[PDB]
DNA sequence: CAAGACCAATTACACTCTGTGAGTATTAGATGAGCTAGTTTTT
C-alpha cells in the first residue's frame, strides 16, 4: 500500500495530531515523561503512556498501515496466523538441527534502515509546509530516543505496540538471503523473532560445521546484526527448544514428530497434585502460579476485605483455563498438520479431562 | 498411494495441504484456476521426478525465495511386499536397497521388532524446492529413489475436453508398463519362421521378402516398449465416454496382480455427455470396483484385496457427484477449493458420508446441487420454497439469486451436517420460534424444547478464562433459562399476550444465535406475509380474485342477471345471489357495456359489504390478521393453531366466527386457504406488481417491500450482505 | 421469422418437419447424431443460398433419387415495413420487387390486395433438391431471391467446446452486417490530414511516413468490411462464457433498429462451467431479453417492440433448461430428437409452459431431470420414492435403474402432461386403489371417486362404429359402472370381506388402464413390502434389529444385571427387566463373555416370548400381516386406516391389541413405524443380504424376490420390459 | 534488447494471413508520440463525418463500448490499429516487403537490428531468388 | 574484530538540420459502596 498526505490526515491522526496538522505545527517527538521505563533483569521496557496522542497513532499504524506490507514466509512471530508451533512445524522433515539467536535484535534495528523499509510504502511529500515530510512524521511515532543508550539515535523501544510489526518489516531483505542461502544447500529456515532454526534432512554435518555459522553472521553484518554463541545449539536427531521437542529418527524421507518435554509440563502436573491432596488455595497460587495480592490490597478504600478467596478462586480458573487453550491448540494443531506423537496426543488428552474435572470441581465449591 | 500434497508458495498457493486421499477423490468449486494449478504442480513434480526439462512454476509472492512441492507416499504395501522372505527378486531388492534402506541399517536390533506387528504404516517424504534462481533440487539426492517412486507411483493425465480418439497413448503405454510377461526370450528369426511357413507357396519364399523390406526400410530397431505394443496388437482382434471408459476399466483390470499403484486425474469427464451417460459412466465404474473386491464372504477367482488407484475428478455436473456419493458411499470424498480474502485458493473437504441409509438412498439433483453452491438457506417448510423462489421478487434483490433455498427437516439438516463445511458453504437455518418455547392454555407456563436446551448447553462457555467483551453470554443464558416462568397472563382467550412481547425475546434469541448460522421468527411463515401494513393490499388481492377468478355461470349473462334481480333483493340477499351468479371459471368472457357495468357494480358492492363487515365484526384492527394468519394455517402469538385450539376447546366464538367466514362469506377463497395452495405466489406477485404501478424507482419498490414484509426483507437483506462479504471468495 | 423446417431423405432424416419455433428454443435427447445433422443440413442450405461450392449431404436411403430441404420464413414485418409508403428506398423497392411482386400482379388490387392488409401472416417457401448427380435444384430459378434471403434471414452457429478467445471473427462479422451508416463518405486523406496535424510538429512527416509504408507495401485496398471493421477497432476504447454472453448481448442491441430477424444456434453452452455459471448465462439474456420489450403499459426511451432473433440451444445440462423454463415461460420450448424403430431422427416437443406459479417457482433439478429421462415412474408419497431408488433393489434389475422416479400429486401430473410427450418419454403413473373406489364400514356403499368416473368417461366408446379387435371393454365399463352397490358385507369387524375379492378388481382395472399408462396396486406399498410370505423375513429383520439395537443404560453391565435379575424375575417379570435394562443406542460397547452370554439369552428368550405371544394372541397367519400393516401407517382391504378406525370407531378390539403392542412388547420399533422413518430401506437392505447369503446364483434371487414381493417385481419387470422394448429408440 | 534487436524469418513455415513482425516493427520502430492523439476527438470527427445527424455514431459507439467489457488498448496496439486504418493495403513478396520496410524505419533511427532469413529459396524460380537479392 | 553475500517494486528522438548525431548557424429519583483477570513464545 501506498500512503500519501490525505491518508494520514484522516485515518493515522483522525484526531489526536490534528491541532498541529491545521496551525502549521511540526508534529514533536516523545517526551522523556511520556514514557516509563520498566526493568525486569538486564532488560528495559519502554511503555508509552496509555492516554497519549502516540499511543493512538500507533494502534491506527498497526491497524491499516503495519499490516499490508508483504513479509517473508519465514517470519512466524507478529504476524496475523504465525505461531511457535508452526515455527517448529518445518523442521520436522529434518535429521540435523541448528539454532541460532540474534543478539539485542530490537535494539540493533538502525533507524535508517526502518526508514529506507518504510519509504516505497510512503509517498515523498511533505506534511507540514516546507518543514516536515510524511515518512518522518510516520517515524516519530514508531522510534524514541533512548537516555540509556546515550545520543546513538532514535532506538526501537521494546515495549512499544508497533515494535513487532516495524522489526518484521525491517527483516525481510536478511530473511530472503538467509532463506535463498539455506536453500541453494537443501536447509529448512525458519524465524520467530530472534531465534533462527535450521534443519537439514539429509546425512551431513553442515549446521554443525564453523562454516554455517560463519555464513550466517557474515549475512547478518550487513544490517549490523550478531549471534551470540552463549545458545548457539547444534544436534542430531532431537532437538529441545524451550520444551518443545523435535524428534526425527532418521532416513530418506522419514517424518519427524513434535512432543513436549515433561519439564514443560511439571507445573501444571504440580498444580493438579496438589489439588488432588486437597492443598488449600493460599499456597497453591502463591507458589505454583506466582500470582500474589500486593499489600495495597482493596485500593486502600474498602473495608469488606474477604477478596482473597475470591481472588483465589478466580485467577485459579483463569490458570486452568488457558493452559487447556494451549494443550488444545497443541491438539488442533496436531489436527492441522499431523506432526505430533501419538503417546503424546492421548497424555494431554488425559491432562485435559483432568483439568476439566478439577475446574468443574472448583466451580462446584464456588 | 499418496497420502500428502503440500505446496508452498507456487501459483496460486500460499500454503496449502492435501490429505486423507481416497479411491474416488472428487474435485468441485468455481475456481477452476486453483483446479488448473494443482494439476500444473502435480505434472511438474511427477515430470521432475523423470529428469524432463522444464520451465520452474512460478512463484505467488516474490518476497520468499523458496517454493516447496511435497509428496508423501504411503509406502506400507511395497515394505511388506519387498520385506517379506520369500521375495529374492532383483527389483524387489532394489527396491528394499533404496527406499527401506537408511532407515533400518542406522537402527538397533530393537526399533524393527516394533514395525512387524502388522499394525503401523510406513510414509516416505519427498520435497522438490525451486529456487529464486529458477534452480530446483530434491530433499534426498539420489536419482535412484526419485526414478523408483516414478516407477511405482506413476500419474496418469486424462483430458476429456481435448482427447484425440485416433491416438491411444495412455492405453497402449500403461499395457506396456503393466505386464508380468518377458519379452527378449522372443526369438525374432524363429517369428519370421513360422510366418514364411504359415504363407510359403515354396520353402522359404517369405523370409527374402522379409530380408528386402528390412534392407529398404533399414532404422533404428525397435524398443521393448515397442516390440511389447506390436506384439499385443498382433495379438489383440479390435484396435469420448466409451475411450475413457476403456481406459479406465483396462487400468483397474491390469492393476490387479501389480504392486504399482498408479494415479489418475480425470479432468471434465462429463463434456458433451448426457446425464444419462454420465450416471451410467460412474455406475459402470462402481461395478468394475466392486466386482474385483473380496470381503468375507466374497471370495474364489477373479476377486482381489489390491488396494485401488487413487482417482481424482473435475466435475462440474451434480450427476456425477451424485452417483459418486450414491454408489461409493465411504470410499469417496468431495474437495471444494474457492479462494482467500487477499486471494488464494483453499482445499475444504465437504460432507459426502451420511449414517442414514434412507437419505443415501433417496438422493437427488437437489442435494447434489447443494453442493455447487455459495449460500444455503435451510427452511422448514414448502410455503418458505414458494416465497424465497418467488421470481418477482428475487429480480429486485440482485444477491438472493445466487443463494440457494433447501427444503429440510432436523434429520436432514443432521446427515447434510451443514457445520462441517462452514468457511467453504455459509448457510443459514430459518426456523420458528415454535421450535424453542411452547406454551399451554391449560397450564399456563412456558417450556423449552430439547433444541433449545441443546443450543443453550452449546452456547454455556465453560472451562473458560476472562476475557473482556465475553461477559453478557451468561447473562443471556440465566435470562434464558429463566424465562421458563408460569407468569404470563394472556388476553382474548389465550391468543394474546398482556405484556409479554414475543418479538424482543426473538430478536435477543436471533442476536445469541447469529453465531451458531441459525434465524428464527417471531411468528410462522403465514405472520410475515399477513401483517397489518399488508392488510390493504391483502384486501385488494381478495378484490383481484372477486374481479378475476370468478366469472358467471349463465351462457347468457343479461337474462341471469335479471331474474335474479327481480328475484333476490340485491340489498338484503345481496350474498345469496352473489352466492348463485358467480362460480369459478378460468375464462374470462366478454359481455356487453350494461352487463359489463352491472357486473361491475355487483362486485364493488361485494367488496364494499366485505370490507363493512370485517371491520364491524372485529373492532382493533388487529383481530382481522390473526384470524387471516389462523385462516391460512398460521399461528397466534401463544404458539397455538386453528386445528391446536380445536382440539383444546379454546376461542370457541372465534372459531365459530372463524367458521361462519369460511362457509358463508369467504367461500370461493376455501381452496386458497390451506398450505400448498400457491396463494403465497399469487399474493406477492400481486403486490410486487401493485407497487411497481405505484413506485416508479426500484429503490421505493424496496423501501415499500422492506415496509410492508418486515421479516422477510430483513432476512433477504442479511444474506445479501453475508454473500456480498465473501463475494469476491466464492466467485470464479 | 422463420416458421417450418422440412428434411426429407437426408441423412438421419426421414420426413421430418419443425415447426412452432419460439424465441429460445432448447434442443435435448440422446441422439446427438440427430443434432448434429440438423446442423449439418441448415449449414448446407445456407451455404447453397450464397453460393458456396460444397459437398452435398448424403441420402437417407439410395432407393430416393430426390433429398429435399424446405425452409418457410415469415415474411410479415418485412411485407409491411416495404409495402408503406413512407419508405421508398433502394433497398426496400429491391425487397418489394424481388419477393412481394411476383405473388401481387396474380391478385387484383381492387379486393385481393385490399382484403390481404390485415392481420394475416404471409410466408415464402423455398425448397433445395439434391439429386443422385449431386445437382442442387431451387424452387425459384433466380439468385436474387435466394441471396437476400440469406441477407436477410441470417444463420450464425457458436460452438462453445471448440471456440478461440483470441479470435473476434464473428463478432467483426454481425458487427459490420448490423450498421446503418455509410462509411463511404469518410474521406481518407483528410483523416490522415488531422492525424498528421496532431500527432507531431513538421506537419506533413506523418503524411510522408504513411505515403512510404504504402508504396513499399503496396497490397489490394481495403474493402467495406475491412474499412468498418477498423473504423469500429479505433473507435471502441478497447478489444468461452464471457465471449458467447457478449456476442449474444451485442447481436439483441443492434438488432433493435433494424429489419434483419438472424437465426442463432449456440452448440454445447454449458461446456467447461459451473452449474451458477449457466444459471447467471440464461439469467443475463433473459434480463438483456426483458429489457428491450415495449408492451402494454411499459413504454418509454431504449424499449423496442422488434421480434427477437430465434436462439437455439444444444444444452445436455439440466440448469440451462429449469433457467431457460422458469425464466421465459411461454417464449420457450423443448425439442427432444431421439430415434425410431429401424433408426430415423424424431422431432417432439416437450411441454414446458406450466399455468401455475407455483409450479413454476418451485421449479428445481429434480423436475429438470425429468426433461432428460427415458423413463419416468410416478409416485404419490415418499415411501415409494424409497423403496424405488433401493440401491440393493436396482442392482439386481439394471434394466429398471434407467428409469427415474418422481414424486407428484394429480396437480403436479397436471401441470407436467406427461401425456403430451409419450413416445419421447414413456411413462406409468402407480397410484392405490383408494382412489377410485370409496367404502364405509357404517353404510355398505363401493362408491366411485371423480377420478374414476373421468376415466370411465374417457373409456367411453361413443361415437364409434364395429370393428373391435379384442376386449369386450364396453363390458368392462358397464361392470365397472354397476360396481357401486350395498353388497360384499363385513368380516371380523370391518377388516375383511366376506367374498369379495380386490385383486380381482385391481387386475381388471390394470388391464383397462394400461393403455392409459396408469398401474393401479391392489393395497399401499406396506401391503407390497409385508404380506403372508415375508413375515419370516420381517420376523427375522425384527430379531436382528433386537440383536443389534438395544444396548446397556448402566455403565457397568454386569452388577446392573445381577441386581436387575436379583429384583426382577426372569420369567414372569422379563418385561419388565427388559424394559430397565435395554435401552436405545447407536454405540455399541463390547462386554464380557458371561455378561454378553447372558444378553444374548434374554433376547433370545424375548425373542421366544414374542413370537409365541404373536402366534397365540392373534387368530390365524393374516390377522398378523393386518396388524403389522396397521402398524407403519398401512390401509386394509376396506380401505381404512388407524387413524380413520379410530375416527370411526370399528374393529375396537383389534386396536386395543394394537396399543399394547406398540406400547409394550414392540416399543423399541415405535420410533420406526413412520412413513418417514426408513425402516423400507433397512428392510430391503436385510431382505436383499439374507435372500444373497442363501441363494448363489442372481436368478434364484430374482426369483424369491419375486414370490416374496408379487406387486413390486411385477411392476419393475413391466418397466423393465417396456424400456427392453423402446431402448433402440431411445439411446445414442 | 531494444538497440540491437534480433529478427528471425522462416520463409519455409511462414503464414501469410498474418503480419506480426511487420506490426512488431512498426509500433516499435517509430519516432512518434501516439498519446497527443485522444479517442474523444477522433469519434467526434467520424460521427460529424459519417452519416445521419450529430451524435448518433458516439451513442453507437458508447452503447457497444459500454457491453463489452474490454480491456483498453496497449500503445503498441493503438499505433497498429492506427497504422491499420491510414494506409490503403493489407512468400517471396512477404520477404522482401518486410526487409524493405525494416531498411526504410531502419534510415532514421539509431536502431540497429540483426536479421536472420532461415532458406530464403523455398519454393522460388532461381530468377525469383536473384530478383528477391 | 571484520566480511564477499545489500529485498522487491517503483514506451517513449528533440533538433535549427527532416537526416544526423558536428558543422555552426540562426535568432531573437444527577451525593455510602465495591472489587481481580489466562497459557506460551519473543524477552
Amino acid at each position: 500500500i501506498l500512503v500519501d498526505k490525505v491518508f494520514y490526515e484522516k485515518i493515522l491522526s483522525v484526531e489526536s495530531f490534528k491541532e498541529n496538522i491545521i496551525t502549521q505545527s511540526a508534529i514533536p517527538k516523545i517526551s522523556n515523561k511520556e514514557v516509563r521505563l520498566i526493568s525486569s533483569g538486564s532488560k528495559i521496557f519502554y511503555a508509552i503512556n496509555n492516554t497519549s496522542p502516540h499511543s493512538h497513532v500507533q494502534l491506527r499504524l498497526n491497524r491499516f498501515f503495519l499490516s499490508h506490507i508483504p513479509l517473508n514466509s519465514a517470519a512466524k512471530a507478529f504476524v496475523r496466523g504465525g505461531s511457535y508451533l508452526k515455527y517448529l512445524e518445518p523442521h520436522i522433515y529434518g535429521s540435523s538441527y541448528c539454532r541460532l539467536d540474534i543478539s539485542s535484535f530490537f535494539n540493533n534495528i538502525s533507524f535508517d534502515d526502518v526508514k529506507q523499509s518504510l519509504s516505497p510504502y510512503i509517498k515523498d511529500e511533505y506534511l507540514i509546509g516546507t518543514e516536515q515530510k510524511l515518512i518522518d512524521a510516520i517515524l516519530n511515532s514508531v522510534g524514541y530516543e533512548s537516555p540509556i543508550r546515550k545520543d546513538k539515535g532514535m532506538i526501537i523501544p521494546m515495549g512499544f505496540r508497533t515494535s513487532p510489526a516495524i522489526s518484521n518489516i525491517v527483516f525481510r531483505k536478511m530473511d530472503l538471503l538467509i532463506q535463498d542461502f539455506c536453500a541453494k544447500k537443501g536447509v529448512i529456515y525458519s524465524r520467530y523473532a530472534d531465534d533462527m532454526l535450521f534443519s537439514n534432512p539429509r546425512e551431513s554435518k553442515l549446521l554443525m560445521s564453523d562454516y554455517f555459522i560463519d555464513e550466517i553472521s557474515s549475512l547478518l553484518s550487513i544490517m549490523g546484526f550478531n549471534i551470540n554463541q552463549s545458545k548457539y545449539i547444534s544436534r542430531e536427531k532431537e532437538i529441545s527448544i524451550n520444551g518443545y521437542v523435535i524428534e526425527n529418527k532418521g532416513g530418506n524421507g522419514s517424518i519427524g514428530t513434535i512432543r513436549l518435554s515433561k519439564s514443560k509440563l511439571n507445573t501444571v502436573l504440580k498444580v493438579t497434585h496438589a489439588l488432588a491432596q486437597n492443598i488449600p488455595y493460599k499456597n497453591i497460587c502463591n507458589k505454583y502460579i506466582k500470582v500474589r495480592l500486593k499489600e495495597k490490597n482493596i485500593k486502600y478504600e474498602s473495608k469488606k476485605d474477604e477478596f482473597e478467596k475470591k481472588y483465589y478462586r478466580d485467577q485459579l480458573i483463569n490458570y486452568l483455563g488457558g493452559y487447556r487453550s494451549y494443550l488444545i491448540s497443541l491438539v488442533k494443531f496436531h489436527s492441522e498438520y499431523k506432526c505430533v506423537n501419538s503417546d503424546f496426543i492421548i497424555q494431554i488428552n488425559g491432562i485435559l479431562n483432568d483439568i476439566q474435572n478439577h475446574i468443574q470441581k472448583i466451580k462446584k465449591n464456588r | 498411494t499418496i497420502e500428502s500434497i503440500r505446496v508452498k508458495n507456487l501459483l496460486s498457493f500460499d500454503d496449502v495441504i492435501l490429505r486423507d486421499f481416497r479411491d474416488i477423490n472428487c474435485i468441485i468449486g468455481r475456481n477452476n484456476v486453483g483446479k488448473s494449478n494443482l494439476l500444473k504442480v502435480i505434472r511438474y513434480f511427477y515430470a521432475k521426478l523423470e529428469n524432463k526439462k522444464v520451465i520452474p512454476l512460478d512463484f505467488h509472492t516474490n518476497y520468499n525465495a523458496v517454493g516447496e512441492i511435497t509428496f508423501t507416499f504411503d509406502t506400507t504395501r511395497i515394505k511388506k511386499i519387498v520385506t517379506s522372505r520369500k521375495n529374492n527378486g532383483r527389483f524387489h531388492k532394489h527396491i528394499y536397497n533404496t527406499l527401506f534402506k537408511s532407515s533400518s541399517v542406522k537402527l538397533n536390533f530393537e526399533e524393527l521388532i516394533a514395525r512387524k506387528n502388522s499394525t503401523n504404516k510406513s510414509f516416505f517424504s519427498l520435497t522438490l524446492t525451486i529456487c529464486k534462481d529458477d534452480s530446483v533440487m530434491w530433499s534426498v539426492d539420489d536419482p535412484k529413489v526419485r526414478s523408483l517412486l516414478a516407477t511405482l507411483y506413476p500419474f496418469l493425465y486424462i483430458e476429456t475436453r481435448h482427447i484425440d480418439l485416433y491416438d491411444w497413448n495412455p492405453i497402449w503405454k500403461l499395457i506396456s508398463n503393466l505386464n508380468s510377461f518377458n519379452f527378449d526370450d522372443v526369438d525374432h528369426d524363429e517369428l519370421v519362421n513360422f510366418l514364411d511357413e504359415k504363407i510359403s507357396s515354396r520353402k522359404g519364399d517369405y523370409k527374402k521378402y522379409i530380408d528386402r523390406v528390412v534392407s529398404v526400410i533399414d532404422t533404428k530397431p525397435y524398443t521393448y516398449k515397442e516390440k511389447v505394443i506390436n506384439y499385443i496388437k498382433v495379438a489383440i482382434k479390435g484396435d469420448s465416454n466409451k475411450f475413457l471408459e476403456t481406459l479406465l476399466h483396462l487400468l483397474i483390470t491390469l492393476t490387479r496382480t501389480e504392486f504399482i499403484s498408479p494415479i489418475v486425474y480425470i479432468d471434465e469427464p462429463e463434456v458433451g455427455l448426457h446425464p444419462k451417460l454420465a450416471e451410467s459412466f460412474v455406475s459402470n465404474l462402481n461395478k468394475i470396483y466392486s466386482k474385483f473386491k473380496k470381503t468375507s464372504e466374497l471370495s474364489g477367482p477373479g476377486r482381489y484385496k489390491t488396494p485401488y488407484p487413487n482417482i481424482f475428478y473435475s466435475t462440474h455436473s451434480p450427476s456425477i457427484l451424485k452417483q459418486t456419493i450414491k454408489l461409493f458411499g465411504k470410499d469417496q470424498q468431495v474437495l471444494h477449493f474457492s479462494k482467500k480474502k487477499d486471494g488464494s485458493t483453499r482445499v475444504n473437504k465437504i460432507n459426502s458420508t451420511y449414517s442414514d441409509e434412507r437419505f443415501l438412498n433417496i438422493f437427488s439433483d437437489n442435494e447434489a446441487r447443494l453442493f455447487f453452491s455459495e449460500y444455503i438457506v435451510f427452511v422448514e417448510g414448502a410455503t418458505e420454497l414458494e416465497l424465497f423462489r418467488n421470481l418477482s421478487l428475487l429480480n429486485l434483490y440482485p444477491a438472493f439469486s445466487l443463494a440457494d433455498i433447501y427444503d429440510a427437516n432436523e434429520v436432514i439438516l443432521a446427515n447434510i451436517n451443514p457445520g462441517y463445511s462452514k468457511a467453504s458453504i455459509p448457510f443459514v437455518i430459518i426456523k420458528d420460534i415454535d421450535t424453542l418455547i411452547d406454551y399451554s392454555i391449560k397450564t399456563e407456563k412456558f417450556s423449552l424444547r430439547p433444541l433449545f436446551e441443546k443450543m443453550i448447553k452449546e452456547l454455556t462457555k465453560e472451562f473458560d478464562y476472562y476475557d473482556t467483551g465475553f461477559g453478557r453470554v451468561r447473562k443471556e443464558i440465566d435470562l434464558f433459562s429463566d424465562i421458563q416462568s408460569s407468569t404470563k397472563k394472556h388476553m382474548d382467550s389465550g391468543l394474546f399476550f398482556k405484556r409479554f412481547s414475543l418479538h424482543n425475546l426473538s430478536s435477543r434469541i436471533n442476536k445469541v444465535s447469529r453465531k451458531l448460522n441459525r434465524y428464527f421468527m417471531t411468528t410462522t411463515i403465514e405472520g410475515a406475509l399477513i401483517n397489518e401494513q399488508s392488510l390493504p393490499y391483502f384486501f385488494n388481492w381478495i378484490g383481484d380474485v372477486i374481479l378475476t377468478q370468478m366469472t358467471i355461470n349463465n351462457p347468457n349473462p343479461d337474462k341471469f342477471i335479471e331474474a335474479m334481480r327481480r328475484r333476490y333483493n340485491i340489498k338484503s340477499q345481496v350474498v345469496p345471489l352473489f352466492k348463485s351468479v358467480f362460480c369459478i371459471g378460468l375464462n374470462h368472457p366478454v359481455y356487453s357495456s350494461a352487463v359489463d357495468k352491472q357486473a361491475l357494480r355487483i362486485k364493488l358492492s361485494f367488496l364494499n359489504y366485505l370490507k363493512r363487515k370485517v371491520y364491524s365484526d372485529f373492532n382493533n384492527e388487529k383481530e382481522i390478521v390473526l384470524a387471516l394468519r389462523l385462516a391460512f394455517g398460521g399461528k397466534t402469538e401463544t404458539q397455538y393453531t386453528l386445528d391446536k385450539l380445536r382440539k383444546d376447546g379454546e376461542a370457541e366464538l372465534f372459531r365459530e366466527k372463524i367458521k361462519n367466514y369460511k362457509n358463508n362469506e369467504l367461500f370461493f377463497l376455501e381452496p386458497q386457504m390451506t398450505k400448498t395452495s400457491g396463494w403465497v405466489t399469487t399474493f406477492l406477485n400481486y403486490t410486487i406488481e401493485k407497487i411497481t404501478s405505484e413506485e416508479s424507482d426500484d429503490d421505493r419498490i424496496r423501501q415499500k417491500l422492506s415496509f410492508i414484509f418486515p421479516e422477510i426483507i430483513s432476512i433477504i437483506e442479511q444474506a445479501s450482505s453475508s454473500i456480498e462479504a465473501e463475494e469476491s471468495s466464492l466467485t470464479g
